[PDB]
């Protein structure tokens, strides 16, 4: 179906009382005035500003925020070095150089993300077959140079042990979703 | 002031997105799709899904489809509220613009 | 939702409209933020039998 | 456990000291090269093996979904435990 | 709408401003809303529907 | 003392420039987009006192809001040329950093800082208004770190 | 053998081409340095324009002829107004980049390249 | 063998973790062949020429955005007007530049 | 089967029908016909015959497709006409979509159909500025998406993802200048190809 | 195959064998397909593997502690269709959709066989044989590769 | 060599050079023409500064990627300047200033901090050392700066004593303080110049040649304890190029004689400024000593570099200081200057 | 009526916050006179109010701590200064603060939260965790022969 945004149907004819009612329109500035009190409600409703530093935004579980690397309960790294979540970054920030490490496991060297690279699109963290990578809720991580922005697996780990507090709850309450 | 010819020179934002589509594959491709229109983002995904759905001769399921079309009409909501609101900023008014942002 | 009644007068007369009924504010009818665990169904094709992949 | 280079500065789990003629330490000069202090081969070097039962034992990573994908470890051979391969986690069966 | 639509300065503003006849709209492929802004009766939910 | 009231002098300018922040009207893509969410009534920039300007000589920070095209670049450089010497650059995005999900195209700068030099580089694509805000105040913190009229003391 | 022609039947009416396109690049070379505030002198601009002539000056096919009159001629509508700037206009003559040696011995001394 | 399973199936399922590994690392097979699907995007016909050879990628994908005719038409419809209905003018377009520019 | 689209025959052979109609009132220029299973009708023509299977599809009573939505090109360079040019029209009339296609090399025009569809002044700016395909006849027949002192034509297949040159600001010129392309990166291509088919209804002939 | 698994049961594990520092055996994933053991018998020609067992514990290897060390012998890794003989050296470094593959000849045999060199990031990862029916065929020695 | 220091790549701005250089004056004025070629060629280059982070801003592209390490130093303390020449093979020596402050004097700035940084490296062992001094700056000179530089030049000899030492002349450019000076004489009624601008030879040089100067000199075998002289390729007369100046910024030009003493004078009285001071005796003292020829010592030429006349490299700079009348002038509407050769 | 209600409120909030000397400093550091339930003090000295008459996004606040890891955060107030379950909470991840339902205590979390240390000698530095990948040869320290 369809509706007529601007057509009128028929018209109202020429009567005086009508005639005096557009000439008080024209006259009066009716609808400037109706569009002064609807600014003036809005004056005296209440603002929708939070207070930013004290007060911060809501957000989601899901929410994608600055990466992270993250360990087994026994403290042993979950990654396995099988760069598929590298093989799906879509903006090849992930660098995965790897070698088996002193006790024969199959673990990385290099774990590079370049944030500049990276789209936070949360594909590496759904590819992660053994929930290594996560992309935790930090999104106040902004830097004074670029290269502080070109993590490395010391920075990815380091993030892993300061924000698994918080990672772990989140997983915990969304992993039936995913 | 009045107009005689309008040239509007294009591609400063050209980044070659269609260049670097080729080059991924189509899972790595539909990131691209929320940045070519970037007021309907879910919009734009819907049509390259779709696109790869009929490539495919699959069918997405039901509640899919709801949830997708749902998010289309959110994402019309967003559209027109930034497209009006603002033309009127460029007209010369800024508190629908406040306000339909809040929303 | 914390304003006065004369404030609250003042400006469903100014808007013309009722602004308590819709206001855009967000206080207490909006979702807890800890929801219970959900159980996603399995769709189709979960059979276990007469679910070859040729025939789909 | 984190250890020092002669030079000074601080060897990760993979160890990849620069050298003391390596020109790439003004990087560190006035900064500081962090270190992930847990290692991970020590901290599961220090967990201890899991004494089971059967032949055949079934290793997550300590969830039904949180954990690795659910793999098999034989501990057939008495004189070695088995070690789950995504996890560091060791497996001995009980025999007596 | 109250304080843009019934507003003079708006409508003095948008009125008969940049007016694209049906013909030409078709013929250039604007495809989209100029359409029905000039009167022509397509959208694509409506004539071929994908969800 | 000289150097307690040039210490004092110092900040009192640092608190003005800090506390009166003009960025440009001048955005490029979906992070310009999240940059007018945070001029959105929800993380008012202006209740911080940061407010747009549309020309470049009332302007203090360019926020490098999107993807720096190479067509582009040359309207970046004169515009950020064409503002009053106390200048910042924020970028904003992945784009804007290191060229981000355009990082191996033929028509992208590979982060604006190889065209102009950036104070503080804001991550995330996009990052969130929030994220904007943050990097925001932490170019305020730098600028309350400057030491201008003390470095000129002691020259 | 048997091709299409695009403007040019022969190569000598691409050659009169090629003789008014560089007539008009000759002629619009100190307009363009007076506009645009341009380092360089008349002489060093019409010298850049006989170079860029002389290296497309060995093709004998008439329809890549046509074709680099049609780019040069985009070039100059371009050139003619000011939508490219002072450094789309410099990008012509290189003054960055070091230009690398045709000596095998430099290089042989830097790079594994031929 | 076109969505990735479930985490759980994918963690406890040889299948699943197969289709996981390689849709995640190669991604699907699509058909060789070319469509063009047009959806009612917000500000017009948003349109998708895709062209698939067979593989895990896309061989050529044109992407038709409303706004690039939109633009391309801005000059007729700024007939006898001046510079605040020419601004009125690309406000009531439906433009954005990303999916102009591509 | 909940997983797999249905069919619509009927549409089919409504296209079928109708591609036989416009291939046998265009002998001269039709050179192939064909309907896809998604059914999506394509006609691909002589280079010679743009202008008059354009303006018969443009308006013809019983082919009223006076909408052009789509006017790309697809490199494939394997072929001895390496630029396949194709134009996607709508009718809204017959409520259908067709798709006609010819075919382009480097040296050979075709003549640009901006006096059937205003919209192909656009398009064929974009499709010689980026495969370098010349329009005959088209007015101010330029570059619209590149830089403007740019050199080839980035969607070929020829040419690199990256480019030749990049720019960076020279502070010695006090300019935006071009240099040749160093990637401090170097973009690692993946070979996603199994070795084993996966259609085989495609499955190619041996040589 | 299909898409999913209808397998709701306890998976079988078979231990580890040390047959050399060259082909690292993990042989819970072996398939049974005795490639292997027909490689060994046919070409190398040594006789060493072999199945031990019947039904699903029937195993692949040799019955003893066995240095299964010969030349041609990581054309047992290149044959084995899954990773249950791997190159040790080329242990965990590495993916095939990461390396770059560039056909190239081989020294230190004047047999001159043909190799393909899987480089990635500038850096020889991984040495793999080409197919010359005249000189090499399928395979090549453990000193080249 | 050590394997990070082989130079692998080609070209710049993402290659490695081999180049690790400390450059001490950097935040000036040629030291960002030298750090742009240093990071244009691709390079590690350490900035030691002590002005403000904000005034090393635009230092702080032009470096590929942590390319450029920027730390903070004071020239009090040696374990600034040894923190920052540890790891270098270069380090470049561009300190300088045309006055004398209240901390530092110019016998401080020419000789004890150029010892302190030779030592530093020394001790460090850095395999270069190249110091900037000036041409005519050679002993018992009329101006404090000149014979200060020729001790420090003697220091710089005995403790390093492999130095590499560049003298140029008067150095021209964009935001230099010789053609800027004398187009910013333009803001008073004439042009005070000695006996009328004759009997004083100058050559200028230009700040692109310098910096490629001082990069070939980092690159090359030779030099190693040379000492070049950076000229410019025609001498001209001070009045012919203070005309020439003005030609070129299309202003006026009423020249004036004035005597040294009482031009010392104004110059003092202009240097009395707790700011940068427009202009001091040793600046005028500078100004109207003439350049030495330079005979045997090697240049440009044998380092590599054409020396650009001021001629082809003058609309650059005095484009500026030109009025809306005149500012679309090209070279061609300016004479060149009459070049001497005595 | 109204109006003295109101007034009661303010005349709360402004008498709420200890004495004057706490009112001026909550004014002059959150720039906001709020009263609200107290549910934190963290250990770095983050208080963490809520009060749930507020609309979505104000009913949840911190008051930083004027110390933390040696930096007087007095003014300079951040939004990292927060760690993670406080974090949590007061994006509204989750209903529950972190002294009901503290989160699960591992050997390997960071015992001490750190804010963000950009252009502060504890700032990050990248590295290239290689092990060099090539070793090129050590001459012999004998002359000749
Ligand atoms: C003022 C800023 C400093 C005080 C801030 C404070 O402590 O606020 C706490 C507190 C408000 O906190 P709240 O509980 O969130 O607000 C209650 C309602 O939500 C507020 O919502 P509301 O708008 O419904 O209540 C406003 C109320 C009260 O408004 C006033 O009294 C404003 C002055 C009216 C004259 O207005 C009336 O009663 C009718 C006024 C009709 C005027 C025409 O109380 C007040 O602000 C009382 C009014 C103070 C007026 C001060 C006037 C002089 C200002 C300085 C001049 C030099
Ligand atoms: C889809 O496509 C796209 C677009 O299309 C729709 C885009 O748009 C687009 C670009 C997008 C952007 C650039 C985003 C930017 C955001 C916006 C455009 C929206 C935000 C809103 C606005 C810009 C409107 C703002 C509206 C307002 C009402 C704010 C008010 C602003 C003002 C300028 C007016 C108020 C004035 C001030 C702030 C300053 C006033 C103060 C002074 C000048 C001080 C002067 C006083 C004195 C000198 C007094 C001194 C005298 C004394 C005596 C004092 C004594 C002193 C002592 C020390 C003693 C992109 C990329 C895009 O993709
Ligand atoms: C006079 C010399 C001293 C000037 C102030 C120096 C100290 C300073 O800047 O203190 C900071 C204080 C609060 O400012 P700030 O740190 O931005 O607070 C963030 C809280 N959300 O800043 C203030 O409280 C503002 C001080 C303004 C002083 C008067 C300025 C002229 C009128
Ligand atoms: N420019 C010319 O015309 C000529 C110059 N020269 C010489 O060449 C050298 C470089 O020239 P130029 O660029 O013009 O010089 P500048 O005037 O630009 O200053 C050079 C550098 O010296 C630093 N500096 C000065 N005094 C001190 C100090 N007390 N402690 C620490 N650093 C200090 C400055 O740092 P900051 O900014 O922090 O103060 C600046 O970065 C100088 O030695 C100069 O004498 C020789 C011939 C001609
Ligand atoms: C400011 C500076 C900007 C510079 C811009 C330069 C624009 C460049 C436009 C390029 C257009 C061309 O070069 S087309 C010319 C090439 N033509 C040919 O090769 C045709 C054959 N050429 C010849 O035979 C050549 O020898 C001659 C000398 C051109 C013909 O002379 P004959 O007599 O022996
Ligand atoms: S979020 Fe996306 S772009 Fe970022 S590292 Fe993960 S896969 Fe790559
Ligand atoms: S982070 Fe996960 S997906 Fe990436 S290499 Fe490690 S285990 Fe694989
Ligand atoms: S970083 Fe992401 S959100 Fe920002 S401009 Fe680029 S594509 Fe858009
Ligand atoms: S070749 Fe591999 S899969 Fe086959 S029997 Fe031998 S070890 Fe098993
Ligand atoms: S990659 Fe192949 S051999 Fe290895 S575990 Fe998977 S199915 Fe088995
Ligand atoms: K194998
Ligand atoms: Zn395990």
């Amino acid at each position: 179906t369809y509706k007529y945004v601007n057509k009128k149907e028929q018209e109202s004819e020429v009567d005086m009382k009508s005639a005096t009612d557009n000439a008080a329109r024209i006259l009066m500035w009716t609808e400037l005035i109706r569009g002064l009190g609807m600014t003036l409600s809005y004056l005296f409703r209440e603002p929708a500003t939070i207070n930013y530093p004290f007060e911060k935004g809501p957000l989601s579980p899901r929410f994608r925020g600055e990466h992270a690397l993250r360990r087994y309960p026994s403290g042993e790294e979950r990654c396995i070095a099988c760069k598929l979540c590298e093989a799906i970054c879509p903006a090849q920030a992930i660098t995965i150089e790897a070698e088996p490490r002193a006790d024969g496991s199959r673990r990385t060297t290099r774990y590079d993300i370049d944030m500049t690279k990276c789209i936070y699109c949360g594909f590496c963290q759904e590819a992660c077959p053994v929930d290594a990578i996560v992309e935790g809720p930090n999104f106040e991580f902004s830097t004074e140079t670029h290269e502080e922005l070109l993590y490395n697996k010391e920075k990815l780990l380091n993030n892993g042990d300061k924000w698994e507090a918080e990672i772990a709850a989140n997983i915990q309450a969304d992993y039936l979703y995913r | 002031e009045m107009v005689r010819k309008c040239d509007p020179h294009i591609g400063l934002l050209h980044r070659g997105t269609e260049k670097l589509i080729e080059y991924k594959t189509y899972l790595q491709a539909l990131p691209y799709f929320d940045r070519l229109d970037y007021v309907s983002m879910m919009c734009n995904e819907q049509a390259y899904s779709i696109a790869v759905e009929k490539l495919l001769n699959i069918q997405p399921p039901p509640r899919a489809q709801w949830i997708r079309v749902l998010f289309g009409e959110i994402t019309r909501i967003l559209n027109h509220i930034m497209a009006v609101t603002t033309h009127a900023l460029d007209i010369g008014a800024m508190t629908p613009f406040f306000w339909m942002f809040e929303e | 939702a914390s304003a006065t009644r004369v404030i609250q007068k003042l400006r469903n007369w100014a808007s013309g409209q009722d602004l308590q009924a819709k206001l855009q504010l967000r206080y207490q009818e909006i979702a807890k933020r800890t929801q219970p665990p959900p159980k996603l169904p399995v769709g189709p094709s979960h059979k276990l039998s007469n679910n070859y992949y040729c025939t789909r | 456990g984190v250890q020092v280079s002669p030079s000074g500065e601080k060897i990760t789990h993979t160890g990849q000291v620069y050298d003391e003629k390596d020109y790439r330490r003004v990087r560190f000069v006035d900064r500081q090269k962090e270190v992930n202090e847990n290692f991970a081969i020590d901290l599961i070097a220090q967990q201890p093996v899991n004494e089971v039962e059967h032949r055949i034992i079934a290793c997550d990573g300590g969830g039904g979904a949180l954990g690795h994908p659910k793999v098999y470890i034989n501990l057939d051979k008495e004189t070695k435990t088995g070690t789950c391969g995504y996890c560091g986690l060791q497996f001995k069966q009980h025999h007596h | 709408e109250e304080m843009l639509t019934n507003n003079r300065i708006w409508r003095n503003r948008t009125v008969d401003i940049g007016v694209v006849t049906a013909e030409d709209a078709l013929n250039y492929g604007f495809s989209g809303v100029m359409l029905r802004g000039s009167g022509i009766q397509w959208d694509l939910r409506k004539t071929q529907p994908y969800d | 003392r000289a150097e307690y009231v040039v210490t004092k002098l110092d900040d009192l300018i640092n608190w003005a420039r800090r506390s009166s922040l003009w960025p440009m009207t001048f955005g490029l893509a979906c992070c310009a987009v999240e940059m007018m969410h945070m001029a959105a009534p929800r993380y008012d920039m202006d209740r911080f006192g940061v407010v747009f300007r549309a020309s470049p000589r009332q302007a203090d920070v360019m926020i490098v809001a999107g993807t720096l095209t190479n067509k582009m670049a040359p309207a970046l450089r004169k515009v950020y040329d064409q503002m009053p010497e106390p200048r910042y650059v924020v970028s904003m995005g992945s784009c804007a950093n290191g060229g981000g999900y355009y990082h191996y195209s033929y028509s992208v700068v590979r982060g604006c800082d190889r065209i102009v030099p950036v104070d503080i580089y804001v991550p995330g694509c996009p990052p969130t208004a929030e994220a904007l805000l943050y990097g925001i105040l932490q170019l305020q913190r730098k600028i309350k770190r400057e030491q201008k009229l003390k470095i000129w003391y002691r020259r | 053998t048997s091709v299409k022609p695009i403007f040019s039947r022969d190569l000598n009416e691409a050659k009169r081409r090629v003789r008014e396109l560089y007539r008009a690049w000759y002629r619009e070379v100190p307009n363009t340095v007076h506009l645009m505030q341009l380092d360089i002198t008349v002489k060093q601009g019409r010298d850049k324009v006989r170079e860029m002539f002389m290296k497309n000056a060995h093709v004998t096919d008439p329809r890549v002829v046509d074709l680099l009159v049609i780019k040069g001629k985009m070039e100059l509508q371009e050139t003619i107004k000011v939508w490219k700037q002072r450094t789309h206009v410099m990008r012509f003559f290189h003054e960055t980049e070091t230009p690398r040696p045709k000596d095998f011995l430099s290089k042989f001394y830097m790079g594994h390249d031929p | 063998k076109v969505s990735p399973p479930k985490r759980a199936e994918m963690k406890t399922s040889m299948e699943s973790l197969i289709h996981h590994f390689k849709l995640y690392t190669e991604g699907y097979q699509v058909p060789p062949g070319a469509t063009y699907t047009a959806i009612e995007a917000p500000k017009g016909e948003f349109g998708v020429y895709l062209v698939s050879d067979g593989s895990s990628r896309p061989y050529r994908c044109k992407i038709k955005a409303p706004g690039f005719a939109h633009l391309a038409g801005l000059d007729k419809m700024s007939k006898g007007h001046m510079l605040a209905d020419v601004v009125a003018i690309i406000g009531t377009q439906d433009i954005v530049f990303g999916e102009i520019d591509r | 089967r909940p997983t797999v689209r249905p069919r619509s025959d009927v549409t089919h052979k409504q296209l079928s029908a109708f591609g036989e109609y416009v291939a046998e009132i265009l002998p001269k220029y039709v050179q192939q016909v064909q309907v896809s299973c998604l059914d999506e009708l394509e006609i691909c023509i002589h280079p010679d015959g743009v202008i008059p299977t354009l303006t018969f599809l443009r308006d013809h009573t019983n082919a009223q497709f006076k909408s052009l939505a789509d006017l790309t090109a697809v490199d494939v360079p394997t072929r001895q006409n390496r630029f396949e040019i194709v134009y996607n029209l709508l009718s809204l009339r017959f409520n259908s979509r067709i798709r006609v296609k010819t075919y382009a090399d480097e040296l050979t025009p075709i003549d640009s159909i901006v006096s059937v569809h205003i919209a192909a002044n656009w398009y064929e700016r974009e499709v010689w500025d980026m495969f370098g395909v010349f329009f005959f006849n088209h007015p101010d027949l330029r570059r619209i998406l590149t830089d403007y002192g740019f050199e080839g034509h980035p969607f070929r297949k020829d040419f690199p993802l990256t480019g030749y040159v990049e720019l960076r600001y020279d502070d010695e010129v006090k300019r935006v200048v071009a240099e040749p392309v160093e990637l401090a990166q170097e973009f690692r291509k993946f070979d996603l190809n199994s070795p084993w088919e996966a259609f085989p209804a495609y499955r190619q002939p041996p040589e | 195959g299909s898409d999913r698994s209808r397998f709701l049961e306890g998976k079988r594990a078979v231990e580890d064998k040390n047959i050399g520092p060259l082909v690292k055996t993990i042989m819970t994933r072996c398939i049974q397909c005795t490639r292997c053991i027909r490689f060994a018998s046919e070409i190398a020609g040594v006789d060493d593997l072999g199945t031990t067992g019947r039904g699903n514990d029937m195993q692949v290897g040799t019955y003893i502690e066995k240095m299964f060390m010969s030349e041609l012998s990581g054309n047992v890794i290149d044959i084995c269709p899954v990773g249950a003989l791997t190159s040790k050296p080329y242990a965990f470094t590495a993916r095939p959709w990461e390396t770059r593959k560039t056909e190239s000849i081989d020294v230190m045999d004047a047999v001159g066989s043909n190799i393909v060199v899987s480089t990635r990031t500038g850096e020889v990862m991984r040495i793999l044989p080409r197919m010359h029916e005249d000189i090499n065929e399928e395979w090549i020695s453990d000193k080249t590769r | 060599l050590h394997h990070a220091v082989i130079p692998h790549g080609k070209g710049g701005r993402s290659s490695v050079s081999g180049v690790v250089a400390t450059v001490f004056g950097a935040t000036g004025f040629l030291g960002r023409y030298v750090v742009n070629h240093l990071g244009r060629m691709g390079s590690q280059v350490i900035i030691p500064y002590r002005c403000d982070v904000y005034d090393i801003m635009h230092l702080r592209l032009m470096g590929d990627l942590g390319q450029l390490t920027f730390l903070e130093w004071d020239a009090r303390d040696k374990d600034s300047i040894r923190k920052a020449v540890q790891h270098s093979n270069v380090v470049i020596n561009l300190i300088g200033r045309e006055w004398e402050t209240r901390n530092f004097d110019f016998e401080d700035v020419f000789v004890n901090i150029p010892r302190a940084i030779a030592q530093a490296s020394k001790e460090a062992g850095v395999e270069r050392f190249i110091h900037v001094s000036h041409l005519n700056a050679s002993m018992k000179s009329s101006s404090k700066s000149l014979r200060s530089k020729a001790v420090g030049e003697k220091e710089v000899r005995s403790v390093f004593p492999e130095a590499i030492i560049i003298r140029p002349s008067d150095i021209f450019g964009r935001e230099d303080r010789f053609l800027n000076h004398f187009a910013n004489y333009r803001w008073f009624l004439a042009v005070p110049l000695v006996s009328l601008g004759f009997k004083t030879v100058k050559q200028p040089v230009y700040v692109a040649d310098v910096s490629k100067g001082i990069v070939n000199a980092t690159k090359d075998p030779d030099a190693v304890g040379k000492t070049f002289a950076f000229t410019g390729p025609n001498r001209y007369l001070l009045f012919h190029l203070v005309k020439y100046i003005f030609g070129m910024t299309h202003r006026t030009f009423i020249p004036y004689p004035l005597p040294l003493f009482v031009y010392s004078w104004i110059g003092k009285l202009f240097g009395l400024s707790p700011f940068e001071p427009w202009t001091t005796k040793d600046k005028v003292e500078r100004i109207h000593i003439s350049d030495v020829m330079p005979t045997d010592l090697p240049g440009l030429e044998d380092l590599g570099v054409q020396p650009t006349p001021l001629e082809l490299k003058s609309i650059e700079v005095l484009r500026r200081h030109r009025t809306y009348r005149w500012l679309s002038s090209e070279i061609e509407e300016t004479k060149p200057a009459k070049t001497v050769n005595y | 009526m109204e109006l003295v209600e109101v007034l009661k409120r303010g005349v709360q909030q402004v008498t709420g916050h200890g004495g004057l000397r706490g009112l001026l400093r909550v004014f002059f550091r959150a720039n906001d006179i709020r009263i609200g339930t107290l549910v934190g003090e963290d250990k770095y000295g983050n208080k963490y109010y809520e009060d749930n008459k507020q609309f979505f996004g104000r009913h949840r606040w911190v008051i930083y701590t004027t110390e933390m890891n040696g930096k007087n955060t007095f003014w300079d107030v951040d939004g990292s200064m927060v760690p993670p379950e406080w974090h949590r909470w007061l994006h509204c991840m989750t209903d529950d603060p972190p002294t009901t339902n503290p989160p699960t205590a591992r050997k390997f979390i960071w015992t001490n939260h750190k804010f963000n240390v950009s252009a502060t000698p504890e700032q990050y530095v990248p590295y290239s965790t290689t092990r060099k990948k090539i070793h090129e040869w050590v001459p012999p320290s004998t002359p000749y022969k």
